[PDB]
RNA sequence: CGCGCGCUACACUGACAGAGCCAGCGAGUACUCCCUUGGCCGAGAGGCCCGGGUAAACUCUGUCGUGCUGAGGAAUCCCUAGUAAGCGCAAGUCAUCAGCUUGCG
């Protein structure tokens, strides 16, 4: 697959887009042919982008720890000041999250409170349930994993704030175990350029990392809007 | 002391709602109206289902 | 038309009538499952016309 | 023994600690000034007068604490100094800015004896201590008066010395007998 | 071979077992302990039976008590209890009658309840 | 609705023959006027109620300014009977 | 000792009120409420679950500190709640 | 006999944008009085002026106390 | 249109942020809140993807301070111990009941 089919079906889309203002984020549609099956492929990951997905102005990020949220809380108030501090509002642990946020005004007040999130991968198998659907199915507003994991079975603090800085703009991915996904590369307020770079990563780490039996089950990936029409890229 | 005056209308009844917009006050006719009407229908139909 | 919430017995149908008005009409008349469950319509509901 | 000291400095008061000499807590419900931020024998209880004639009493614990128990409103023009009695735990004393100094005690709401005698601004004063000066009150005021009153009979002062300065700071020593009058230059 | 006495204690829907050995002195409830185990307000019913008993006798044995049920109130009454019934059966069963029959009277002079579970049942006036 | 007095329901009571006498609002309303004109109430001092024959109490706020005139009297008399409540 | 705070330790002689306040030297001036004030059987925290509502003059035997926190949970918000009345009782003392 | 009461006239009415009374409440509490302003924004204009929530209203200097005036003019050019 | 019976709103018993700590009844291969802008694979019917509309309470510690941000008249009725009152959780049993009912702590 060669990237000026990027580059000219991305120009072409935001032309179409165009023709605050734009505000709508690109992304492409991911099809394979055969179904999906493995629970572990069913886990969310994160690519990380060369131009990072988030505007990283005014921000806020969650971050949702697993055992003691007071070695995490400390740990913030700890290391840095410069980026982490002014985003980080909330440490909160699985147990705090499970006891406090139960209700259905509770979490929309939490959903419409923090900016984007971040989880443990020992704790997004357990999210969907504890964190509600208005919470996690219905918007992109849903947590992505930083590997926390080495009292409590932590990374090193800087590799933490490494991974952090990492995770903060990554790319979600999310399988389902239908055949047809969708992932986003950036909004429409970008250039075309640095889309069709971030369509490129995405393309070799979401075949050459997660669609298993990669380029045999590989099947179209088509470049879509909001409400648009899409179009092709390696039929 | 400073002294207020008392807010009273000045031929005043029970029966009849006061507001200075006729365009709420309308609306609020209406929906209560309505209301009427379809309490009286239902309790009419389900006599007669009886 | 279809079951919308199931409890042990009562269950709420939905897309049967259109107007609380049609309900009272029909109150009381002997609807039936697919299967060969019988029953009876008892109330209009009304947050869902 | 404690660790507790204040310092007042405009309209709020800072309790100190002593083994941290960190600000502990500061107390800002003053409206307009606080003129003397002194706590109590026992430990728990600060007094505070302000600049338009209120004091306060509140209690503080060790850690941020500030709930009000007394607030009086009697001498309606301000309060300068404030002072607890050294051996009884709820009578306090005040020298105001008009021309009194006056004896409270803290359940009542009124002041329990008044004394006038000054023609200027009063703005020092302290108890007597000793075994035999259970309640003699000196207070000196920006007239060039020391006033030392009985708080048996509330008439004069039993002993005035008037000095040739405006009377800025009195201290009695502990033995009871000499008293030190701070004025002007000398 | 180890002296140990299990005791169980009873409120409202509130129970308590209290299993008592010799010991060095501790005391735990859901393996928290009892200084820690209450609101901050219901500790002083948490300490009754030891201070009318005295630290004396709670000097050689090791209560270890777990808690379900009820609320707050109710699961403090049934911890009290559990510990004064548990330290009264120690006594009966590993020392004296004489010492087992003075702490009996001492609780039962200041609450029949710490020994007693008495239930609220329903009989008004008919 | 207006107030019973004796203005023009002298007819009435004196058909039903109960106490012509009796019906005055205009007693309530001459010595409500004579204590909000009092300067016991422009200082503040005064706090007045009023109990009717029905075991109606009304307290009426000191800082209230009533209508002077009977006819706007009786109407707001008879908004406070049935709204409980008059505000500003 | 076997779990006691240094407060409690310490005030270990007597039966102290709220662990702070004695009921030892307490006189009561009238001659005619000696027997319905009741500071005889010394209590440490007003919240007693005793049956003082069974029959007639039984509350001649509750604490008068217990009246005092059972009037105090008195209005239409204020009537499950029994923590919140010793704690008033125990800050009003302090 | 002299010490300089230049902070002493602090509990006077101050002036601002729309509002002409503005006392001394704190710094905080102050920008609710004028209209418009809440009481969650109150305390984003005071994280960027370098001013404290520990001092009052009237205990900043004739440079100090114009700076929320512009920033409350313009919330897009400070970049919110 | 009238009448009550429930439900909701109406501020010191306050708001915000934290920390800690408590139930009981409940398990039929059974349960799902709508309807839609787009696109995938769909000769066609559909299935996908992405957008739009185990408690409450309680306890402890801090940050701010009465500010359309106002607890119900005459009457009439009911109530004496786990009773009045507050609070949530669950079920929906051939009659009644989702605008709610009945349990349970």
């Amino acid at each position: 697959v060669d990237p000026d089919q990027t580059l000219k079906a991305c120009k072409a889309l935001l032309a179409h887009i165009k023709k605050t203002v734009a505000e709508t984020p690109i992304w492409l549609t991911l099809t394979t042919k055969k179904h999906i099956h493995d629970s572990h492929r069913l886990q969310p990951g994160k690519i990380i982008l060369p131009h990072p997905l988030n505007t990283s102005e005014e921000i806020s990020v969650c971050l949702i720890t697993a055992d003691p949220q007071r070695f995490y809380k400390n740990a913030v108030a700890d290391e840095f000041p410069e980026d982490l501090r002014a985003k980080i509002g909330r440490v909160i642990d699985i147990s705090h999250l499970k006891a406090k946020f139960k209700a259905y005004e509770a979490q929309r007040k939490l959903f419409s409170e923090h900016d984007v999130f971040l989880a443990d991968t020992r704790i997004i198998n357990r999210l969907p349930k504890a964190l509600g659907k208005t919470f996690y199915k219905t918007t992109t507003k849903r947590p992505i994993p930083v590997v926390l994991m080495a009292n409590a079975n932590a990374r090193p603090i800087p590799e933490i704030v490494a991974e952090i800085r990492k995770a903060i703009g990554a790319a979600l991915v999310h399988l389902s175990p239908s055949t047809n996904t969708a992932i986003k590369v950036g909004y429409a307020n970008w250039e075309p350029e640095k889309l069709a770079a971030n369509i490129e990563t995405v393309i070799r780490e979401l075949v050459e990392r997660f669609v298993p039996q990669k380029w045999q089950n590989v099947r179209n990936f088509y470049v879509k809007g909001p409400e648009t029409a899409a179009l092709p890229i390696y039929q | 002391i400073k002294t207020y005056i008392p807010k009273f209308e000045d031929d005043f009844d029970p029966d009849k709602h006061y507001d200075p917009n006729r365009e709420r006050a309308e609306l609020a006719k209406l929906k209560a109206e309505h209301k009427r009407e379809r309490k009286g229908a239902l309790r009419e139909l389900r006599k007669d289902a009886q | 038309g279809t079951p919308w919430k199931i409890f042990k017995n009562t269950a709420f149908i939905k897309d049967m009538f259109n107007s609380s008005l049609e309900i009272a009409k029909f109150e009381g008349a002997a609807i039936r499952t697919v299967s060969g469950i019988r029953g009876q319509i008892k109330r209009a509901l009304s947050k869902p016309e | 023994t404690n660790d507790l000291f204040a310092v007042t400095a405009g309209p709020r008061v800072e309790i100190f600690s002593i083994r941290k000499r960190e600000p502990l807590k500061t107390i800002g419900r003053f409206d307009s000034e606080a003129h003397c931020g002194e706590i109590r024998p026992d430990g728990r209880v600060l007094v505070a007068g302000e600049d338009t004639g209120r004091m306060q009493v509140f209690d503080v614990g060790q850690g941020t604490r500030a709930v009000i128990l007394k607030t009086w409103h009697i001498h309606k023009q301000p309060v300068w100094v404030t002072k607890w009695s050294p051996t009884e735990l709820t009578t306090l004393m005040s020298c105001s800015d008009d021309k009194t100094v006056r004896l409270w005690d803290l359940p009542s709401n009124d002041p329990t004896r008044l004394f006038t005698g000054h023609t200027d601004y009063v703005r020092c004063g302290a108890f007597m201590p000793g075994s035999a000066n259970s309640n003699l009150l000196v207070s000196g005021s920006y007239d060039e008066t020391v006033r030392v009153w009985d708080a048996r009979a509330p008439g004069g002062a039993v002993m005035t010395f008037k000095h040739a300065d405006p009377i800025e700071d009195v201290l009695p020593l502990p033995s009871g007998t000499t008293l030190l009058a701070a004025s002007g230059n000398a | 071979s180890v002296q140990a006495v299990q005791v169980f204690g009873k409120k409202k829907n509130a129970t308590a077992v209290a299993r008592c050995v010799q010991g060095k002195g501790l005391i735990k409830v859901n393996g928290k302990p009892l200084k820690l185990f209450a609101p901050e307000i219901l500790r002083a019913k948490l300490y009754e039976p030891i201070l009318i008993l005295g630290t004396d006798k709670f000097a050689d044995v090791d209560i270890r008590i777990r808690v379900a049920g009820g609320g707050h109130t109710s699961q403090v009454y049934a911890v009290r209890q559990a510990i004064a019934k548990s330290i009264v059966a120690y006594y009966a069963k590993y020392v004296d009658e004489h010492s087992k029959n003075l702490l009996k009277q001492e609780l039962i002079q200041f609450d029949r309840s710490l020994l007693v579970a008495d239930p609220r049942r329903c009989e008004p006036k008919k | 609705y207006t107030l019973l007095n004796s203005d023009e329901h002298i007819g009435i009571m004196r058909k039903m023959n109960r106490d012509i006498s009796d019906a005055r609002p205009d007693i309530t309303h001459q010595c409500l006027l004579t204590l909000l004109d009092s300067p016991i109430n422009k200082a503040g001092k005064l706090q007045i109620y009023i109990q009717t024959a029905k075991g109606v109490l009304i307290e009426v706020s000191p800082t209230v300014r009533i209508p002077r005139t009977f006819k706007r009297f009786a109407g707001l008399m008879v908004q406070l009977l049935h709204r409980l409540s008059i505000k500003g | 000792y076997d779990v006691l705070p240094k407060e409690v330790l310490a005030e270990v002689g007597s039966v102290k009120l709220f662990n702070r306040w004695s009921y030892d030297d307490i006189e009561i001036r009238d001659i005619s409420l000696t027997d319905y004030i009741q500071i005889r059987a010394p209590v440490y925290i007003p919240h007693s679950a005793g049956r003082y509502a069974v029959k007639r003059f039984r509350k001649a035997n509750c604490p008068i500190i217990e009246r005092l926190t059972n009037s105090l949970m008195m209005h239409g918000r204020n009537n499950g709640k029994k923590l919140m009345a010793v704690r008033i009782v125990a800050h009003a003392f302090e | 006999s002299l010490v300089s009461g230049e902070k002493t006239n602090f509990n006077h009415i101050l002036r601002l944008l729309n509002t002409n009374v503005d006392g001394k409440q704190k710094v905080v509490y102050a920008l609710t009085q004028i209209k418009g302003v809440g009481r969650r924004y109150s305390n984003l204009v005071c994280k960027k002026a370098d001013v404290d929530l520990k001092k009052r209203a009237g205990e900043l200097t004739s440079e100090e106390l114009e700076r929320l005036v512009t920033i409350i003019q313009n919330p897009l050019a400070y970049k919110i």
